[PDB]
RNA sequence: UUUUUUUUUUU
RNA sequence: UUUUUU
RNA sequence: UUUU
RNA sequence: UUUUU
RNA sequence: UUUUUUUU
């Protein structure tokens, strides 16, 4: 290029996953299964309240 | 792995030598072939 | 925001600022060193007078000189001024009172 | 949690935040029946104390002396010049490696040693 | 097993059972202990080695100051000990000259002039260096060298703007049959700090 | 290697130090 | 064979491991960086000034409170600050030019490119205080350094159990300052090994 | 490898 | 002395 | 002595 | 030894 | 954006 411009600059294959970021959308449809089947022990225990 | 032992002058220095040291190498070597095609190629 | 929306504005404008300095500056170092250009070929008179090396580097310098603006959140005492003068004005009321 | 409500307590007598002082609120008091509660509840009292009142301010020892004998010393730009240095980074060059275990031991760790525990350098004494 | 300990007197019969001797300083014995013993040659022959070795081995009978004679090697080219001659001996041995539990040291020893033709080893034959090595290890400047890609990338980005040395800027580098010039703060750098460090 | 030693430089060409400009704490 | 859905198992323990032949795999982890640098700039000018403003109203703690910073992360934050202006103001040298150690110079590149991929923080994501929780801490966590033994063996009976003895603390020697004085510094040992105190 | 500290598990 | 570049 |  | 190109 | 990458 003849202006002078930094477009020769170009990210790493492992830049990407050396500074994640935990704010991307799928990660929560996950969890939200995953928190029904870690709580079915109480959730199908027919007991008392101490129990 | 194995650890360092080295004192820490002589493995900084090892770096400083090779800047002029690699260069010649490189040269050296081309210098021989492209001569020869020159004069027999 | 609208720094980066202008780059492409910004940068091609300042490509013309240094070739008129470039090219004087480059005049008077030429006549001082050499002797005289008139014997020169003129393929190399365009060359010689604007060189590639010049011409980037004062240009690249002088694309920054635009830059710098809103010097207000400057990091050696430019943040601490609002809030000096911010707070103060809420002291001298109420000493009053 | 104690230590919210203790400093919380003295904002509201001195009126900080109000631009119209109306001084309304001139006592405050804490009833605690729980006797661990209530040394619990001193402790803080103490802290609040501090850093408030100017009779009560404490300063380390190494720093009071320093700041009691202040002088103004003037640094001309000549005066600088052994202080700038060539090299930009700096690090270890030489391995603190032990070469002889026993020959080193009985050369400059017996002798410095007076003591039969290990005691680190105490605290600075607060005044 | 515990099959030895059996009987009150346990303290007294295990203890005197010796495994082996001591293999290792077997053959250097005569020395008393002591690193190096000086002695004096009564006897100079040459000695053929065992099969299937072949060839012959320089040896000498170097007479101990402590009153004893032991066979000693001179390795080296060269021969220099005589009759009634003081030298230095140490420890080693030799495999193809039987007996041989010795070795001889050059230069510290008495009347032993150094090697004639070495210069690997130095220490080993007492060697000093020599003042024409000395100054063959000072000279070190090999570095104009430059090839084609040298002189194309010259004259693209450096050719238009380029200090000379003497008095001059613009030069000529295009010119097939002209030389480019070197660095004036890069190249020899190493060899020019030192050189104008000693004169004064 | 067909260039040897021609053009050298001892000390007529001298080298100029390295200025200070890194101030320590 | 056993029923027992938590996340502090045996197996379950150090999740997300290498088990097998993959321990030999390479594979990329995130970088660390420490707090108080990872916050945005302005926001440590804001601060600072607080601090040097009305220790008292803004105390070390209260100040940390709004912001989600630690009683230790924010005592930093105003020490770096303090130093970089002081060069500035008095035109001593600038920060650029400041000599250093070579584990700070690596440590600014990674600031610098933290931001220019995701970006500055405008509020630190970190609790004041700390929770007993089970993690994986080093080897000399699921270690017992008092009874140095790994695997528990009880008897098994319904009926109450004799209790363990119980250790006692190590007594070791410390230092004390009575009196500081500019020209001597006078200690106390203290013996707590010593009967009579006196 | 800590500005005002002689304190600092500095890394 | 050149090249690159928040 | 890039603290004599 | 010398020292802001 | 600092004589930054860059190295007596």
């Amino acid at each position: 290029s003849a202006l002078p411009d930094g477009s020769t600059r170009r990210w790493e294959n492992d830049a990407f996953k050396a500074w994640p970021l935990y704010g991307l959308p799928h990660h929560v449809k996950l969890y939200a299964v995953n928190e029904a089947r870690y709580l079915v022990p109480a959730a199908r225990c027919t007991a008392g309240p101490e129990i | 792995r194995l650890q360092s032992r080295r004192h820490p002058f002589w493995i900084d220095m090892g770096y400083k030598k090779r800047i002029v040291r690699i260069p010649y190498l490189y040269r050296r070597r081309v210098a021989k072939e492209e001569a020869q095609e020159r004069e027999f190629g | 925001a609208q720094w980066e929306a202008k780059r492409g504005e910004i940068l091609q404008y300042a490509a013309v600022v240094a070739a008129r300095e470039v090219r004087e500056k480059r005049k008077k170092e030429i006549e001082e060193a050499g002797m005289d250009l008139a014997s020169v070929q003129p393929e190399h008179r365009e060359q010689m007078l604007l060189p590639r090396s010049l011409y980037r580097k004062q240009t690249r310098r002088l694309f920054f000189e635009w830059r710098r603006s809103y010097l207000a959140p400057w990091r050696p005492g430019g943040l601490q001024k609002l809030m000096k003068a911010v707070v103060t004005m809420r002291m001298l009321q109420r000493e009053t009172r | 949690a104690a230590e919210i409500l203790v400093e919380s307590a003295v904002e509201q007598l001195l009126q900080v935040d109000a631009v119209d002082p109306n001084y309304t609120l001139r006592k405050i008091t804490f009833v605690d029946r729980d006797a661990t509660n209530a040394a619990l509840l001193a402790e803080a009292a103490q802290a609040a104390k501090r850093a408030w009142l100017p009779e009560h301010q404490v300063v380390p020892a190494p720093v009071y002396w320093s700041q009691k004998q202040r002088r103004l010393l003037d640094v001309t730009d000549g005066m600088l010049m052994f202080c700038r240095k060539h090299t930009r980074l700096s690090f270890k060059k030489h391995h603190g490696v032990i070469r002889r275990q026993k020959t080193h031991y009985f050369s400059n760790v017996r002798p410095f040693l007076w003591r039969s525990s290990r005691v680190l350098e105490p605290p600075p004494l607060l005044l | 097993s515990t099959r030895s300990i059996s009987g009150r007197l346990f303290y007294k019969r295990r203890p005197l059972q010796v495994p082996k001797l001591k293999p290792p300083n077997i053959r250097s014995k005569w020395l008393e202990g002591a690193p190096q013993k000086k002695g004096i040659c009564v006897k100079v022959r040459v000695q053929t080695p065992r099969k299937p070795n072949s060839g012959l081995r320089k040896v000498a009978r170097v007479r101990l100051s402590t009153g004893r004679t032991v066979l000693v090697y001179i390795p080296g080219i060269g021969h220099n000990l005589n009759v009634h001659s003081v030298v230095l001996v140490r420890g080693g041995r030799c495999k193809d000259v039987p007996g041989c539990n010795y070795k001889a040291v050059r230069g510290v020893a008495d009347l032993l002039p150094v090697k004639n033709r070495e210069r690997k080893r130095s220490k080993y034959g007492v060697k000093l260096s020599s003042e024409k090595k000395e100054w063959r290890l000072q000279r070190w400047n090999n570095k104009h060298l430059t090839i084609e890609k040298d002189r194309e990338l010259f004259n693209q980005f450096r050719w238009m703007t380029w200090r000379n040395e003497e008095g001059e800027m613009r030069t000529s580098p295009l010119a097939d049959d002209e030389e480019v010039p070197r660095h004036t703060q890069l190249f020899n750098r190493w060899y020019r700090l030192k050189m104008q460090r000693e004169g004064k | 290697l067909v260039l040897g030693s021609n053009a050298k430089s001892l000390v007529d060409i001298p080298v100029r130090p390295k200025p200070r400009r890194f101030f320590d704490l | 064979q056993n029923r027992f859905p938590v996340l502090n198992t045996a197996e379950n323990f150090r999740y997300w491991k290498d088990r097998g032949l993959d321990r030999l795999l390479p594979r990329v982890f995130p970088l660390k960086l420490p707090a108080h640098r990872r916050v945005d700039p302005l926001l440590r000018e804001y601060i600072f000034f607080l601090h040097s403003m009305d220790p008292a109203r803004f105390s070390i703690r209260k100040l940390g409170e709004r912001y989600g910073l630690k009683e230790r992360t924010v005592e930093l934050i105003c020490r770096e600050f303090s130093v970089a202006e002081f060069l500035r103001r008095t035109e001593l040298a600038t920060p650029y030019t400041r000599r250093v150690s070579r584990e700070k110079a690596v440590l600014r590149m990674k600031e610098a490119l933290f931001s220019l991929k995701l970006g500055y923080d405008q509020l630190g994501d970190e609790d004041l205080d700390e929770q007993e929780e089970h993690e994986f801490r080093g080897f000399r966590s699921t270690q017992d350094w008092i009874q140095r033994q790994n695997i528990e063996v009880e008897m098994m009976s319904a009926f109450p159990l004799p209790a363990k003895r119980n250790p006692l603390p190590k007594r070791v020697d410390v230092d004390v300052t009575v009196h500081n004085t500019p020209k001597l510094k006078v200690m106390n040992w203290i013996d707590p090994n010593d009967k009579v105190v006196f």
